Order: structure tokens, then C-alpha cells, then sequence
């Protein structure tokens, strides 16, 4: 998925 | 007071903890030991030439399957060749054993090539016709075909002709060669006197005749050979061998198993009755020279 | 009055002896696996006489079915196997990656992603042949030089594990050389399943989706780190944590080359980092569903 | 065969 | 006297990590185990049991929150 | 003059008749024929030379399966070589438009300074070509109407029975700088030509007897006698055309029928001359 | 007056100076022989009968060998007169040959069988000769053969005998004729005899089964102890001779036709003679002697 | 009576005239050539008129 | 030659 | 011709 700041 | 049952666990699970530590170390082993994918056992040879009796004289061996490249060839391509113990190598173009492959092709398909080639050689095909015109006028020496007839009783025969030549698909990839030069199996391509009308021989004769597909007509017919007995091949009007036809287990077969009635099976006349399909079937070219 | 439930919260003995059993079980399972690994599988594929460039032009010379054919793009490089669907939309179409069954493992390195691995078929029943495509990834350095020949479209299908079907095209598809790290680029997307490698997952919102979008990424294998996860940690890596070679970005909306968990459904628990890492296509069922198939075929595109 |  | 609960209720906490652990490795050799059929002349017949460790961890949430 | 004569003249009469006793044994034997036969024999020309035998002329040969022994110009070499020559063309004497038995028995006449034109029999040809194991090889000799000649030799050369029509058959050709034009020739006009003008395998034929590959007539066409092929780019026994240059206007149907070998010379070019001559392979090296 | 019987002898003895200058010349021509250039045609046969079904349709010298034991040699086809197929065995036409010779010379053969025409590089010309009697016995007997014998006068005029057989015996049997089923327009002298004679006189010339006889060998039908009373010998050369003749093709070739006794070697008819047609003084211009395959 | 010897000599002329005549035609076949010549029959007969008025 |  | 007896 993705990779939050 | 109560927990002589405290360390009881504790024990276990460190216990099975350092068990987990240990099968992963196993597991990582074994994932070394499913990365490779299974063995192909159909390899191509690293010899190549210009046909296989030129890889034969390069002192290959085996029969199997080598890439290789006519002179006019603008690209190489596969084929199968035999080559036997006494240095000779054939360049097998058209095989029939069980009845794996139809043959009922069109034109693209017969000048292409279809079917599969195998190391072992035991299976159906037939190399394109671009590519058997390609090799047998690539160069001024002169080509041999042999065709390998096997009937349903385990008996063998062949058939050679001389100087045999595939035209450029501009001439239909017509059908020419020299002279019969001899085998027990018969000269059909000189056609067949069935008794009938007396031009019975002189319309059942290959030699000379161009190539014909259900959709590419050039045979002396008035009606479409390829298209009635289901094949591709050089028609007459049609034929007294014919062994692109019909696979019929068994061999015998009648004109009431056929769809239009006509023998389309894989016959040589010459040999045995049209209404004998063979078993099996084998067309391959070789230098002439070479069988001197 | 204090040791009420204590006596009981020994509980703990059954769920460690248990997990303690479940170790035997699994111990032995690995060893059995290790011992069939004794010998290997294997197939006897014969190769079709027709041959060409690509899929596409041997069925422009008769390939009829679908099977594994000999192509040569090119006459500098050596005729290698691929698998040729020659049913699917008119047909042509070369292969590139196929996951049906888990039969292969795709968590592999840059080497292996670059050369290919897997089986490109197997044969089908009595068949002298093999007619049934294998899980493979044709290899990076044969995909981009395809691609590359001239213009080429990408088409994309996946199932899951209750029959249904959705796919992906792109009317244009693009993977540069190694020097390039195999940047992917794709355009001129339709189909059914989600236009995930472009626009990112749809669930997402703002940066989050723009930073899953494939088009443009180059590609990461666990051993070499490629990804748009701009960071220091060696932890942190796309490739390590989602499973397989891919065109990573931050990290995913589409992840055809992870983990093949079966029955499709699975969780965070489940998974070794905790994260998405399964056969993955988020714009059609989120990050917790692992296709039971997922396939890339690629075929020159118009000119 | 002879097609008559 | 009272040193007791706060070894139970961190052993309770090592278990379930444990547990989770173990989900993952079950899962984990499953899947290794699997994508050897296309390498190895055999594959090993197999079966992950979810339900089970689902419930063992679901149960030890309900222990794990007493004190 | 009384009896001083009658007896004068009576003497010159016994001396007469002695000389004309002498005149007739002078007059017993027949013009010298300056052609002769040589003794020597054998189932061919090599055979002959073999036998010592030095120059060329005429020899009866007889092979293996003949039941008459027939005569041959043989050529022999220095080199100790000998050849059977079956063909010949020179100068327009002898008439090639023959028939089948005319072809099959032979015609023209067979000279011992080999300088006269002709066709030895098809039969005589098949007879030694095939006589026995020992295969026979063929060379064609041209030559044009500016003093140049070339070659042509074609390997393992057989002429059948008459009950295939005397077919034509080579293993290969051997090389020679007048190319090998029993291999066809492209002509352009079609993509078969090269194939309907090949004479390898091909069977005899004349204007009476047709066994070419042409639904017209080749031999009654073209005015000859040979193995036609719908028909033919190599026509040795075509009709001679003194210059060498001719076009289809002076033919008699259009097409050439000259003493052609398309290989060498165009179609249009016929031989000024022409020798077909076989020795046995092992001959040559 | 009575005095001319001088003029005769000057005349004589210069007539004498004629001939010696005459005979002295021919024999410097004879110094050095005629010679001819025959080239030999391809075709070939038993025959000339086979030769002609085998394409050789022009009339020239040929090469043909009857049996395989004998040597194949040459022979004058005629392949135009009635039909071709034709065999020369004997030809007169100028006197360029001697006919007055002995057995072995008409055993063997003699003569020329033919000569060049004009420029051609072929013997298209007949020469005088006989073929040799082993030679014709051999033809004659290897089956069914007919005999056309042809001669022409001085005036163009010319008759035929034919004679559907006929038969040579071999030496041992000194080549004993025989000939049967005639027809034609001279006269069958062969098998009756001069018509002029009558009874036995007749008879005694009838040529049918005598034996042939030559001035050193006599098998005629003369019996007599006189040694200079012999056929042969007194009418020029070998022939079936009986006591003594009908006919008599091999001659001497007296120029013009008309001869007379005193002009003759011995006073007889031996010109080449046909008595039934022209008397026993007229020497005929051409005559020849042909053999063919008859007809069973 | 020397006219036994002319009615001989006369005759002998006329048969070997006649001889020589046939015997050089004959070498016509065997020699270069035979010398074309003539017999005067006549002259002999026209001798023996006289010889046989007287 | 041939025959077109 | 013949020889008279
Ligand atoms: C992108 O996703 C992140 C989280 O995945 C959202 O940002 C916050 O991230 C922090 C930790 O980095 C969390 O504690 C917050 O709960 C997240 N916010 C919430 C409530 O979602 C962010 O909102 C997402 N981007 C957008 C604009 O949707
Ligand atoms: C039989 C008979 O009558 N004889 C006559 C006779 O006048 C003549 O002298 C004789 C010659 O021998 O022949 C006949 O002409
Ligand atoms: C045969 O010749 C004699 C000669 O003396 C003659 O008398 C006779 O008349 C002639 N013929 C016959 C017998 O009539
Ligand atoms: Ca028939
Ligand atoms: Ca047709
Ligand atoms: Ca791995
Ligand atoms: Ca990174
Ligand atoms: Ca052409
Ligand atoms: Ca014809
Ligand atoms: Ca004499
Ligand atoms: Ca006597």
C-alpha cells in the first residue's frame, strides 16, 4: 500500500 | 505460595521459542531448494550449419534438435536431424506416427510450418515449406529425398528420389526431382494405373505439380483436391501418394468413413492399397552424394 | 480472596502447549517438503515448428493455440521460450507474468527479475506438448527490448478465489534497459479492474494516493533498493517488506509479483512484515485480497 | 486416388 | 508476597506476541512450502489451520485484561 | 615391200601381247578406300585403348548385353583415354529432323578423321551406357562460330531401355565452362521455366514419338530428335544455322530450334560445333 | 591392182605403233591406283532389307553382318528400284572391272562395291563386282530369298528377271543354284534356256541347278576329256554354267553391244550376254544382280 | 598364198584390238584412271572387203 | 527454350 | 549358247 509521512 | 508452575511455562515457551528460531533456519534451507524451475528435458543442440549433413560433417553426433541456416536463409530456424552411426545426417521435414497433429492446414500454415519438433523424435510435424524450399536449392549440390513408409504389421519401406527441389512460393512451391532412384515401397509419384479411365496414371503423378491448400488451389483439377481429402499437398487430380492425409488408426479404412467419399488417408499406392492408411511416416532430404 | 482466577489464568499452559504441538506439526511438514525436494518436478515440452519475433507474428503465421512457442525479436539475441495466447482478444499476446497457483516463488533477487525464472508451461494431459503456461516472470532484460521494438500494449487479468474477473489495458507500455533500472512507463489505460498503476490506489487520498502510483518507477528487487521510499533504514524498503520484484513506488496500488496467499483473504497477522504483501490490486479489492490469478501479456500495438 |  | 501478577501478566503479554508470531510462521511455511510444487517432483499436502490460533489469541484478550 | 613386213609387224605382236599379259596383272585389285576399320575391340572405347590402341578412327565395339557388335568413332587421347562419341555436328550436312527408329537405329556417317556429322542409335547408346556396373560419364564439347569451345561433363550418365523411351539420367553435373544447362534455364517469362527446361530424367522424343512434358509437340516443333521438356535449353540436335545468329523469324514456328546450350550462349545462338562423347568416370581422375 | 595387198600391212604395222603407244600409257596410269572415300553409314542391319525398315532410306554402300559369327562387311544397298531393301551381289555398267577370274577370287568376292558421288563425302555410286559366292550362298540360305536381276542395252532400253527364289549351296556343294517363281520382261533364260534353240539344244543351256564354274575349276555340264573345251573358259568368267549357257551377266564387257566370233577371244558368245532377249552377240550396257527377303 | 595369213593376221589384229580394248577399260577400276580410247572396227572389215572381193 |  | 553333239 502506502507509506504515511 | 503457588507457581512451581510458573517456571513449568516459562521453560515452554522459551522452549518452543528457540524451536522457532531453529525451523525458520530449516525453513530458509528449504526455500534454497525450490527456486530452480523443472528440468526441460527437450535441449537444443549448440552445432549449426547450413543443413544437417553440414553438422553432421561438423562431427555432431546425436539426432536431435540444431538451429540452422540456409544461404539464402535471412533468418535461422529449428529443425530435427538424423543422423546415424556412418556420418550421414538427415534433414527430416515431415513426420506421421500416432494421429497427434491435423493436417487439415491452409496455405500460411503449410509454407510456415506446424506441429512440434522433438529431441526424440517422435512427434508429428511438418517444417514449412518456405523453409524445405530454403534448403533443398540453397546451393548447386543436389538433394535426395527419402520417404519412410511403416505399415500397421510393424514392416518397413522406403523410397528415394534424385535431385528433388521445392520451387519458390512465386511457383506454387512446385514439387520436382530427377528421377525415382529406387526402394521397395514404389514409385507414386509416377502415379497409379487403378484401372479406371486410362489417364488413371497420368493424373496420379507428383512430380512437377505445385502445392495446394484448401485455399490456395494448383492442382489439375477441376474441383479442389486439398480441400476434399483435407490436406496440403503437391495435387494431381489428385493423387498416388498422399501422406499429408487423413491419420486412420488401424490402417484400413473405406469410402464410407470418409466425408466426400474419396480415399484421403496417408497412402502410397505403390505399396499398399489407398485404402491403407500407414502408421507411420517419414520424409527427409540428404546430399545426394551422400548416398553414392 | 486474591488467587480467584490465577489457579486458572494458568490457561497459558494449553495455548503453549498447543503452539508447542503446532511446532512438531510444522517442523515435520518442512522436512517432508525437504525430502520430495529430493528429486525434481519436470516437463517435456516439444517445440512448436512455427516460430517469430513475438507472439503476435506467429499467429499471423498459423499459430492457432495457445502454448509455449520459440521466439527470436531479434537476430542478435538467442531464440528463448515464452508462452503465446493466441485465444484471449484476438490474440498475439507474449506472456510476461503469470501467477495461478503458487506454484513459483517471486520473492527473488535483482539477478533472477533480470534473467526470469519460473516455468513457462507444463504439458497438458496426454499431450505431447505443453499447452498450459506456468508461473514465470520472462525476465527484465527480454521484457524491455520487447517493448521496445516498437509500440506495445500491456494487458492485464486477475481473478479471484469466487470466479470473477476484471482486467487492465494499456494501449501503450514501455520498460527501459538495466542501465535505466527498467523504468516502467504505461498510457491509455482501460478495463474493469481499476487504472491502478497510473493514478494509484483510489482509496487513498491526496499524497497518499500519488505516492502508489507505478507509472514512471523503476524497478526493486529486495537486494537492490530502487523505490521512491526515500530513507535510511535499511527496514524500509518496498521490495523487502511487500514481497517481490516490482516497480515500487511508495509502495503500492498493485502488487502482481507478491506473496500468493491462498483463499484470498488474509491479514495483517498473517503477513511477515505486517504489510499488503500478497498478489495485490488495490483499486478493485483493497490490500487484503490475494488474487488466485493474476497475469501480464504484452503484443505490438497497431503500427 | 483418380478424380474421373 | 505479591510478587507474582507482574510475571503472569508479562508472560501473558510474551505469549500472545508469540501467537502472532507463530500465525506468521504457519502462514509463512505454507506459502514456502507451496512454491515448491513448480521446483520439486512433489508437493506436500497441507492444511493451515486459521480458526484455531484466531481463537487461542481471541481468548487470551479476554484473560490478558483482568488487572 | 614383199614379206619383210609380214613378219616385222607379226613379232611387235608376240611382244604386245606379253605387255597386255602385263597390263592385266596390273589390273586385278579395287580403288583404294582411304576409310578403314581397325581391328582392335572391346566393350568400349576405354576398353579399346586399354588395348593399346593408338589413334582415332573407326572400331567396332560390342557391350556386355549386345548380341551384335556395331562400329563407333573412337577418340583416343595421348593421354591413353578413350571415347565413345555419339553425337556430332559441324557443318550443315546431315538432316536431324528424324524419326523414332531413325534415332534409335543411328544416322549420318562415321568417318576415321571423325569429320563428318552424326547420331549413333539411342539403342547403341543405351547399351553401353548401361552395359554393366562401371558407370560412364558424359562430356558435351560446343564451340562457336569464333573458334572458342567450353565443356560441359555430367556425372554417372545413363540412357534407359526403349521401354522407357530412352530416358536421360546424371547424378550430377561435373563441371565445365559451359555451365549446366541440362539443369534449365531462367528464362523469366514464368517461375517454372527454369523446371519445363531441365533434361535431367527426361525421356526421348521426336515428332512421332512424344513423351515430353509439353501438351504440344517439342520434336515436331523444334525439328528433332531429344529429351524433351516443354522443351528444352540445352538442343544439340537442333537444326544448324550457319552464323551462329538467328532470330525467330527464320525458325519455322517461332521458337528457337537451333543447336542451343543456354548456359553458354544465348537461344538465339546456335553451335557452329558439336561433340557428345562418354568415357567411363574413373577416367576422369 | 592386185598390189593392195600391201596397203593392208603398212596399215597393220602402223596400227601396231597405235596400240603399243596405247598399252604403254595405260600402264603409267597404272603406277598409281584409283582410290575411293566411303564413309560408313551409322545404320546397319542383316541386310539391306532390315537396314531400309531402319531408316536408311538412301541407295549407298552399307555395312551389314547376316550372322554373328560372320565379320560385317560392305555391301551396295539399292534402295529406291521396287521398293528398296535391296542387296547387290553382282553389277556390270562400264567394263571398270575384270570378270574372267578364277575359284578363289569368286569364292572371296571382287571388284568395287561402290564410289564417291560427286562432291559428297559417301559412296552413293555402285562400282562392278560380285559379292563372293560364300557370301551369297550364306544370304540366300538364311531364309526365304528372291532374286531381281536387271539389264539395260545400249539404247536405253531395259527388261528384268526376277525370280521369287533362289538358292546357293555352300563350296562343298560348288555352289549349286537354284531359282524358281519367275516373272518379268527378258526372257526366263535361268530356268529354260535359250528360246531361240530348240529340243536338247535348248535344254542344255537352262541354268537352274548346275554348278558354278570358273576357267580353273570346271563343274560345267561339258563333259568332255578336251581340256579347251570348257564353258567357263571359253565364254570370259564364273558362272552356273551348263553346256553352256542361256545368260552369262559376268561376261566380257564388249563396248557398244553388237560383237561378232572374230572378235571374241575364242569365237563364242561370251559377252555379257541374255540370250532370250537379245540374241547371243549383243553385250547389254548395264546388268545386275539383286537379293531380298521374300515373303514367308 | 599369204592370204591364209591375212585371213588370220588380219583377224588376230581385229580380236586383240578388241582384247586391249576390254583389258584397259577394265584398269578403269583399279587404276588412276583408264585412257579414253576408240576401236576402228571398220578399218578391219573395209580390209577384209577387198581381201574377200579378191 | 520453353514454351509460354 | 549351246555345244552342238
Ligand atoms: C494519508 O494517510 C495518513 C495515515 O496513513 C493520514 O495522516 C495521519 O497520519 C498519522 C500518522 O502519520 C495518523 O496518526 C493519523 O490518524 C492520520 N490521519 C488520519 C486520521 O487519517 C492522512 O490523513 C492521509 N492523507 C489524506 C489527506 O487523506
Ligand atoms: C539336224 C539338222 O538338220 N542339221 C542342220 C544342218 O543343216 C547343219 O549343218 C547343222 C550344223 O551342225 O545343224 C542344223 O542346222
Ligand atoms: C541343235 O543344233 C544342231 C547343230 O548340228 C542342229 O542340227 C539342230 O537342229 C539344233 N536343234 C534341234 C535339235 O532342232
Ligand atoms: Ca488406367
Ligand atoms: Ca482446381
Ligand atoms: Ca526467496
Ligand atoms: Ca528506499
Ligand atoms: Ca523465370
Ligand atoms: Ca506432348
Ligand atoms: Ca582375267
Ligand atoms: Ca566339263
Amino acid at each position: 500500500g502506502h507509506r504515511p509521512y | 505460595t503457588h507457581d512451581s508452575s510458573i517456571r513449568y511455562l516459562q521453560e515452554i515457551y522459551n522452549s518452543n521459542n528457540q524451536k522457532i528460531v531453529n525451523l525458520k533456519e530449516k525453513v530458509a534451507q528449504l526455500e534454497a531448494q525450490c527456486q530452480e524451475p523443472c528440468k526441460d528435458t527437450v535441449q537444443i543442440h549448440d552445432i549449426t550449419g547450413k543443413d544437417c549433413q553440414d553438422i553432421a560433417n561438423k562431427g555432431a553426433k546425436q539426432s536431435g534438435l540444431y538451429f540452422i541456416k540456409p544461404l539464402k536463409a535471412n533468418q535461422q530456424f529449428l529443425v530435427y536431424c538424423e543422423i546415424d552411426g556412418s556420418g550421414n545426417g538427415w534433414t527430416v521435414f515431415q513426420k506421421r506416427l500416432d494421429g497427434s497433429v491435423d493436417f487439415k492446414k491452409n496455405w500460411i500454415q503449410y509454407k510456415e510450418g506446424f506441429g512440434h519438433l522433438s529431441p526424440t523424435g517422435t512427434t508429428e510435424f511438418w517444417l514449412g515449406n518456405e523453409k524445405i524450399h530454403l534448403i533443398s536449392t540453397q546451393s548447386a549440390i543436389p538433394y535426395a529425398l527419402r520417404v519412410e513408409l511403416e505399415d500397421w504389421n510393424g514392416r518397413t519401406s522406403t523410397a528415394d528420389y534424385a535431385m528433388f527441389k521445392v520451387g519458390p512460393e512465386a511457383d506454387k512451391y512446385r514439387l520436382t526431382y530427377a528421377y525415382f532412384a529406387g526402394g521397395d515401397a514404389g514409385d507414386a509419384f509416377d502415379g497409379f494405373d487403378f484401372g479406371d479411365d486410362p489417364s488413371d496414371k497420368f493424373f496420379t503423378s507428383h512430380n512437377g505439380m505445385q502445392f495446394s491448400t484448401w485455399d490456395n488451389d494448383n492442382d489439375k483439377f477441376e474441383g479442389n483436391c486439398a480441400e476434399q481429402d483435407g490436406s496440403g499437398w503437391w495435387m494431381n487430380k489428385c493423387h498416388a501418394g498422399h501422406l499429408n492425409g487423413v491419420y486412420y488408426q488401424g490402417g484400413t479404412y473405406s469410402k464410407a468413413s470418409t466425408p466426400n467419399g474419396y480415399d484421403n488417408g496417408i497412402i502410397w499406392a505403390t505399396w499398399k492399397t489407398r485404402w491403407y492408411s500407414m502408421k507411420k511416416t517419414t520424409m527427409k532430404i540428404i546430399p545426394f552424394n551422400r548416398l553414392t | 480472596v486474591n488467587s480467584n482466577i490465577p489457579t486458572n489464568l494458568r490457561v497459558l499452559r494449553s495455548i503453549l502447549e498447543n503452539l508447542r504441538s503446532k511446532i512438531q506439526k510444522l517442523e515435520s511438514d518442512v522436512s517432508a517438503q525437504m525430502e520430495y525436494c529430493r528429486t525434481p518436478c519436470t516437463v517435456s515440452c516439444n517445440i512448436p515448428v512455427v516460430s517469430g519475433k513475438e507472439c503476435e507474428e506467429i499467429i499471423r503465421k498459423g499459430g492457432e493455440t495457445s502454448e509455449m512457442y520459440l521466439i527470436q525479436p531479434d537476430s542478435s539475441v538467442k531464440p528463448y521460450r515464452v508462452y503465446c495466447d493466441m485465444n484471449t482478444e484476438n490474440g498475439g499476446w507474449t506472456v510476461i507474468q503469470n501467477r495461478q497457483d503458487g506454484s513459483v516463488d517471486f520473492g527473488r533477487k535483482w539477478d533472477p527479475y533480470k534473467q526470469g525464472f519460473g516455468n513457462v508451461a507444463t504439458n497438458t494431459d496426454g499431450k505431447n506438448y505443453c499447452g498450459l503456461p506456468g508461473e514465470y516472470w520472462l525476465g527484465n532484460d527480454k521484457i524491455s527490448q520487447l517493448t521496445r521494438m516498437g509500440p506495445t500494449e500491456l494487458l492485464i487479468e486477475m481473478e479471484d478465489w469466487k470466479g470473477d474477473k476484471v482486467k487492465a489495458h494499456y494501449g501503450g507500455f514501455t520498460v527501459q534497459n538495466e542501465a535505466n533500472k527498467y523504468q516502467i512507463s504505461v498510457n491509455k489505460y482501460r478495463g474493469t479492474a481499476g487504472n491502478a498503476l497510473m493514478d494509484g490506489a483510489s482509496q487513498l487520498m491526496g499524497e497518499n494516493r500519488t505516492m502508489t502510483i507505478h507509472n514512471g518507477m523503476f524497478f526493486s528487487t529486495y537486494d537492490r533498493d530502487n523505490d521512491g521510499w526515500l530513507t535510511s533504514d535499511p527496514r524500509k524498503q518496498c521490495s523487502k517488506e511487500d514481497g517481490g520484484g516490482w516497480w515500487y513506488n511508495r509502495c503500492h496500488a498493485a502488487n502482481p509479483n507478491g506473496r500468493y496467499y491462498w483463499g484470498g483473504q488474509y491479514t495483517w497477522d498473517m503477513a511477515k512484515h505486517g504489510t499488503d504483501d500478497g498478489v495485490v490490486w488495490m483499486n478493485w479489492k483493497g490490500s487484503w485480497y490475494s488474487m488466485r490469478k493474476m497475469s501480464m501479456k504484452i503484443r505490438p500495438f497497431f503500427p | 486416388g483418380h478424380r474421373p | 508476597v505479591i510478587e507474582k501478577v507482574q510475571h503472569i501478566q508479562l508472560l501473558q503479554k510474551n505469549v500472545r506476541a508469540q501467537l502472532v508470531d507463530m500465525k506468521r510462521l504457519e502462514v509463512d511455511i505454507d506459502i514456502k512450502i507451496r512454491s515448491c510444487r513448480g521446483s520439486c517432483s512433489r508437493a506436500l499436502a497441507r492444511e493451515v489451520d486459521l480458526k484455531d490460533y484466531e481463537d487461542q489469541q481471541k481468548q487470551l484478550e479476554q484473560v490478558i485484561a483482568k488487572d
